[PDB]
RNA sequence: AUAGGUUUGGUCCUAGCCUUUCUAUUAGCUCUUAGUAAGAUUACACAUGCAAGCAUCCCCGUUCCAGUGAGUUCACCCUCUAAAUC
């Protein structure tokens, strides 16, 4: 079947391809600052910390799971048409027994009509958060969301700063969430920003975006003129595994192209702006050539 | 009146803001009086009382053209540690509480809308499982009296009664009677 | 009937544990019999009036 | 500055540092141990440095030393049900007596989790009350509810006194 | 401007000392009086002299006139300059504890924007030295010469992070908190590495001192401790 | 503990005196037809059943 | 509130709680719905009971707690 | 839900033997002190029944808790003498010792 | 504390300020205070509607089946809050009350009607 | 405590007292509005009016709530086991 986000192997290599940069996942965060500690350390030991430093960075860098829009909840329990007209507000009920998964809590509302029914998600999300707060999400949606706010965040580049954002205040498979990871990798298609997301968790569910959208061509372009060769040709395989069907994988299967073989197939196939692929690749090549 | 009003952030980027403070804060040269080394552990609530400034105003009511606004962004830089990103406390700068408060108002409404970079952090997923095949979330099958229409149980509706049993309350209740209740209205009379 | 919250959740914990059935969950009101409130009492239980 | 040889042993960090949470069966901890002798050494360490730390860790465990009562040293542990532990500790350093005493007669690190997730569960989140008990006072402290009148003032419509 | 209060004269800067005879400039140099006694009568002027970038000291001066000593302190101040080490030059390398004479001074390394949490007249020395952050406590006896020849001690006497890294052989590793786990290594030998690692001291037998413990452990609950103050 | 033996002797005295003092029942459930209340209390009855 | 040595006020001494009129036929529909509703709630309080009874019995004397005693007690021989 | 004594088991010195099958036995535990950090002993007195009269004053013994106090202060039962008075034997290596010393080498048996 | 007779009952404490009620579900000794001792705290009610024109009701339905299961007794609010949810079935007087405002507002539509 | 003033003809040391900070009560002088919280000094004496009824009679409740701080290691944990709810 296509494989899943989550599948072993798409995850190795959008893992490989995200990369690792100690310095950028461990940026001095400004927050209370204590004084620093130091030790005496060999070579051997210095290079046992970097190692630890390397897997904690692997456990900050897993990427979020890419989940599809919920649907609505409409579905009613009860209609006791006697209670109609007795009350002009309705009642929300929330069971907050503390050993029950959030998605498996029992939350209802009695309309002012007598309809006992289900809360719907935003519902569910806000009385969660009323009575179970996660810091980081609030009640109320933020303004930041607002789109002029995110144009304002875009401009000063802080992509990462709303993506963080967006994960503390809207769960994964809400449509806020969907639309404002959209938006955010639309701007960052659009202005080349790539760059900015490397070394961060979001970086595989941006590129799992652009190849499901089929829009690979500028990521692609990045990393031939960053001589990240070996993500670029990952890319085109994951671009043709996921639509194997398509195109290049027909073209890539019959001329057996391999590495920039591959890459030099989707352009010529399936690239909305093949001719300035070509023309990058082309001026790879010929700079490896004079180094 | 300061020509800066609709536009604050201007008087930051004018040659007399650099004359009278250079590079260093708008704070930097102010100084608080008072008895004793220790000072008060507050600031005086507000330099200006019926629109009469005090002896020794603030950094922000001595001058009237710092404006606190939440687009001034470069003036709240100056009030925020750049270092721990936390407001000072009114002491730190000598600012009085009305100027303090609308200060932090200022700085909030300004991290609200995206124009103060400050720390976000990353954190972890609410739920550890995202499934929504459960009864919670998912469709209840209906019962069989939502199916038919009729009320969850039987005594939630208008029965009435046998003309035997009026008659045994009525002599039970002989001369303390009100009228008769006949069924009630089907729905809810508008 | 059982009321309709607890119904709901009745049902899906079944569905959580696997069980498909398609029963109603029922309330068995056999071993409830409503004595009329007018029937007598146990004199025996009963208090009585103290001396003053 | 603070008194006597290591004072760090005196501080709650250090005695919290300890791993050892012994299970419910032990009762009584026997040290009989020598002031002299180098095959003690550790023995000796191990009453300077970690009995501390396995009192403060077991409050309710008698813990009991002896001085120079046999040639050389032991430990022993009772048990509720009577049962009794010999722990030979000659030629074995502090953190090695640590280790098997830790391995023998203390909680593994899961029932420490279950029990602490046990504590989790009395501090509802959701309830409200005094600070010292719940993380809010009063649903007003929500946002989006109505506030408290001390900070806002009602509406004149919700108030008895101009509903009267 | 005042000093240290309306009618003191210390704290009060006394401007760049004079061009020496040795034909030096010391345009760049802050003076600051540090005391004025009346000697019975003349007038002994302690005075301290610094740059803000490590190079600092400190004199004494009697003369009848104040202005003359003010003079002599000041010129001679500049002569006997101390260089002092700073951390990342807003700081020092680590704590230290000094006892001069009856007077004891504890010093502790601030990260950045914590400010000058120190006696005044150490506010005005680490001011001219150019130390921005740091902590410090003094008992004992206030004398505010022994005060400032403790002070110039021990900040004179510090050990720099390369010092030590050459000392010992190894590698000096930066742990911080909000840098995570990362290790930033701050100071490397410049002679060979060591292969075998330092002895990992189960429980060092370091001097503590019953103040930072028991502040630690919150049994502090000094009303006059952690007060707001102006910046420093 | 100092005993506090007046109590006991106070709670003994009390009850013989309450089971040899007994209310009996023509004493206790009599009633005054005209007023409808009892003589030994003085209580009225309720309105329902007069 | 008053204890049963403080007099009755004077000013209630002759005070008849007169009953409540009564509508016969809510009297009655009245009167079923309470005993219906008494008869569920009546049901409800018996299961619960009775759950409350089984985590009981299966905190104790329960077939996974057992087995943990068993375990408890091999790792410790 | 055995015994209404709060101590069920305890180790204790025995400091009296003058009462007819009954030895007063002290306890010592460890205290912290709050300002100090630092333990110290604490000693209590326990009274425990001696049916054969076998304990010496200065002899480590074992109690364990009665069922119910036989009398006012008897609360306890000698389950046994972890240590007679200069007759221990090293539960070690199972030697009679006197101190530090053995009285009868290991090595002999 | 001893209390003579008695029992255990869920009921609603009230808190919040003077024009802003707030009501705390506790199951507590039917002798204690209204607002003092309770045995625990099983929800909340917010009878003010917030900004999003809702009655906020969180029940902790597990601990309040666990101390009806223990011969807990409920008030007559709790009932109808209860009923409300669907955790009991609707109480009596919901009904009867229901049916009474049908039959004023009946009347007034008549009077309407008349005029 | 980031400390400061004060002993001497003068220096250093030791040592007390006081100053600077934050609360509460009372007193002087002064005092505009709105909301909220809190509110005899006295276990001294009390005018007056209320603070416990319900209910087909029996019973039940008035042993609760509310008040005060005189006295003062009856409050907490374990064992056992009355009364009470289911
Ligand atoms: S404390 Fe919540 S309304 Fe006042
Ligand atoms: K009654
Ligand atoms: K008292
Ligand atoms: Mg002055
Ligand atoms: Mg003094
Ligand atoms: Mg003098
Ligand atoms: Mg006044
Ligand atoms: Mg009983
Ligand atoms: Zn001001």
């Amino acid at each position: 079947k296509k494989p899943t986000f989550m599948d072993e192997e798409v995850q190795s290599i959008l893992t490989k391809m995200t990369g690792l940069n100690l310095q950028k996942t461990f940026k001095p965060a400004i927050q209370e600052l204590k004084p620093p500690t130091y030790k005496l350390m060999t070579q051997a030991q210095l290079e046992e910390a970097t190692r630890q430093a390397v897997e904690a960075a692997k456990v900050r860098l897993k990427m979020p799971p890419v989940l599809e829009e919920r649907v609505p909840i409409n579905d009613v329990l009860a209609e006791d048409k006697i209670l109609e007209g007795t009350e002009t507000t309705k009642y929300v009920f929330t069971d907050i027994s503390y050993s029950i998964p959030h998605r498996e809590r029992f939350i209802v509302v009695r309309e002012p009509s007598g309809t006992l029914r289900k809360a719907s998600w935003e519902e569910r999300d806000r009385m969660i958060q009323v009575y179970f707060p996660k810091e980081g999400r609030k009640i109320l949606t933020p303004i930041i969301f607002k789109e002029e706010n995110l144009r304002t965040m875009y401009s000063q580049d802080r992509h990462v700063d709303v993506l963080n954002l967006c994960f503390a205040q809207f769960e994964p498979d809400s449509t806020e969430y969907i639309k404002v990871h959209h938006k955010t990798y639309e701007d960052i298609d659009k202005r080349g920003k790539y760059d900015l997301l490397r070394s961060t968790r979001y970086f595989g569910g941006m590129v799992w975006y652009f190849v499901n959208n089929k829009k690979i061509d500028g990521l692609l372009i990045d990393q031939i003129q960053r001589d990240l060769i070996d993500d670029a040709t990952n890319l085109v395989q994951l671009y043709h595994v996921l639509h194997p069907d398509g195109q290049s994988a027909q073209g890539a299967k019959d001329q057996a192209a391999e590495g920039i073989n591959l890459i030099k197939v989707f352009a010529k196939t399936e690239a909305q702006k093949g001719a300035y692929i070509e023309l990058t690749l082309q001026t790879y090549q010929e700079a490896l050539s004079r180094h | 009146i300061s020509p800066y009003k609709d536009e604050p952030w201007k008087y930051l980027e004018s040659e007399e803001y650099q004359e009278r403070y250079g590079s260093r804060p708008v704070w930097a040269d102010y100084r608080r009086n008072h008895k004793g080394g220790v000072p008060p552990q507050r600031t005086r609530k507000t330099c200006i009382r019926r629109n009469k400034v005090v002896g020794n105003p603030c950094p922000i009511c001595r001058d009237h053209k710092l404006h606190v606004d939440f687009r001034n962004v470069k003036l709240l830089e100056q009030f925020v540690c750049a270092h721990t990103g936390i407001i000072f406390y009114a002491p730190y700068t000598g600012v009085c509480v009305k100027q303090h408060k609308r200060l932090t108002q200022a700085i909030q409404k300004a991290r609200d809308h995206g124009l103060l970079i400050y720390h976000i952090p990353q954190v972890e997923p609410r739920d550890l499982d995202f499934s929504t095949s459960h009864g919670a979330v998912s469709a209840t099958p209906p019962a069989p009296t939502l199916v038919s229409g009729d009320p969850w149980y039987p005594w939630y509706n208008w029965k009435q009664p046998p003309e035997r049993e009026l008659s045994r309350l009525r002599r039970l209740y002989q001369g303390h009677l009100q009228e008769e209740s006949g069924p009630p209205p089907e729905s809810m009379p508008k | 009937p059982y009321p309709p919250l607890l119904r709901a959740m009745i049902i899906a914990e079944r569905q959580k544990n696997g069980d498909t059935s398609t029963e109603e969950p029922m309330l068995n009101v056999q071993r409830i019999r409503m004595e009329p409130w007018d029937y007598p009492a146990k004199q025996e239980d009963k208090g009585r009036a103290k001396g003053t | 500055p603070m008194k006597g040889r290591f004072p760090i042993r005196r501080t709650l960090q250090y005695l919290s540092q300890g791993n050892v949470v012994f299970k419910d069966s032990v009762k009584v901890m026997t040290v009989n141990y020598n002031t002299h002798g180098e095959l003690g050494e550790g023995a000796r360490k191990f009453v300077f440095f970690n009995i501390p730390q396995i009192q403060y860790k077991n409050p309710w465990v008698q813990i009991m030393m002896f001085k120079n009562m046999t040639p050389s040293p032991f430990l022993r542990f009772y048990l509720d049900s009577g049962e009794q532990v010999l722990v030979d500790v000659e030629t074995k350093s502090n953190k090695e007596i640590m280790e098997h005493i830790r391995k023998i007669l203390g909680k593994n690190e899961e029932t420490l989790r279950e029990e602490e997730e046990e504590k989790k569960q009395l501090s509802h989140p959701a309830n409200f009350g005094p600070r010292k008990y719940c993380l809010r006072e009063c649903i007003c402290e929500v946002e989006g509810q109505v506030p408290c009148p001390s900070l806002v003032p009602l509406p004149k419509e919700m108030r008895g006194k101009y509903k009267a | 401007e005042r000093g240290w209060s309306g009618n003191s004269w210390g704290g009060i800067s006394l401007g760049p000392p004079d061009p020496g005879p040795c034909g030096e400039t010391y345009e760049d140099f802050d003076t600051r009086i540090l005391e004025v006694r009346n000697v019975f009568k003349s007038i002994r002027v302690l005075v301290a002299v610094g740059n803000g970038k490590g190079a600092a000291g400190f004199s004494i001066g009697k003369a009848t006139d104040r202005m003359d000593a003010f003079r002599k302190a000041k010129n001679r101040a500049v002569h006997h300059l101390h260089y002092i080490e700073r951390y990342e030059d807003h700081t020092i390398f680590h704590d230290i504890s000094l006892r001069f004479k009856r007077t004891h001074i504890k010093m502790k390394k601030q990260p950045k924007g914590y400010g000058l949490r120190c006696h005044r007249a150490i506010i005005t020395i680490c001011r001219l030295i150019g130390i921005k952050d740091m902590y410090a406590k003094v008992s004992g006896s206030i004398n505010m010469l022994s005060l400032t020849q403790g002070l110039f001690r021990g900040l004179s006497r510090q050990e720099t992070h390369q010092q030590l890294a050459d000392k010992k052989g190894l590698h000096v590793v930066e742990i911080r908190e909000e840098c995570g786990p990362l290790p930033i290594v701050v100071a490397s030998p410049r002679g060979p590495l060591r292969k075998d690692p330092e002895p990992e001291d189960e429980v060092p037998d370091v001097k503590l001192d019953w103040e930072d413990v028991k502040t630690a452990q919150g049994m502090k609950r000094s009303v006059w401790s952690n007060l707001k103050r102006a910046a420093t | 503990v100092r005993p506090r033996l007046i109590a006991e002797l106070a709670r003994r005295v009390r009850a013989l005196r309450e089971q040899l003092n007994r209310p009996r029942d023509s004493q206790l459930y009599a009633v005054d037809y005209e007023t409808l209340t009892r003589p030994f209390s003085g209580r009225r009855l309720p309105v329902r059943a007069w | 509130r008053k204890t049963r040595h403080d007099p009755l006020a004077k000013s209630k001494i002759e005070r008849v709680n007169m009953p409540p009129a009564v509508d016969p036929a809510e009297f009655f529909v009245l009167m079923e719905r309470y005993q219906h509703y008494r008869q569920t709630v009546r049901a409800l309080r018996m299961e619960f009971v009775s759950e409350v009874q089984r985590k009981v019995h299966e905190a104790r004397a329960g077939v996974l707690a057992e087995r943990k005693a068993l375990k408890d007690a091999a790792e410790h021989r | 839900v055995r015994s209404s004594v709060h101590a069920r088991w305890i180790v204790g010195k025995v400091i009296g033997t003058k009462m007819q099958k009954t030895a007063k036995v002290r306890v010592t535990r460890l205290v912290l002190d709050p300002y100090l950090l630092k333990y110290f002993n604490k000693r209590k007195t326990y009274f425990a029944h001696d049916a054969l009269q076998q304990c010496t004053v200065g002899d480590i013994v074992l109690l364990r808790a009665l069922p119910v106090p036989r009398a006012k202060h008897v609360k306890h039962e000698l389950a046994e003498i972890v240590f007679k008075v200069g007759k221990v034997i090293d539960p070690v290596t199972g030697k009679p010792c006197a101190g530090t010393t053995y009285l009868e080498s290991p090595l002999s048996s | 504390k001893a209390y003579r007779g008695g029992h255990l009952t869920i009921r609603l404490a009230l808190g919040g300020c003077t024009n802003r009620p707030f009501y705390r579900i506790v199951a507590a000794h039917n002798k204690c205070p209204r607002d003092g001792r309770f045995v625990e705290q099983l929800g909340s009610y917010d009878p003010l509607p917030n900004s999003h024109g809702e009655k906020l009701v969180a029940l902790n339905l597990d601990r309040i089946r666990h101390w009806i299961g223990c011969g807990a007794h409920l008030s007559k609010p709790m009932e109808k809050l209860l009923g409300l949810a669907g955790f009991f079935p609707l109480h009596p007087m919901m009904i009867t009350n229901a049916e009474r405002l049908r039959r004023k507002r009946a009347r007034e539509v008549l009077l309407a009607s008349q005029k």
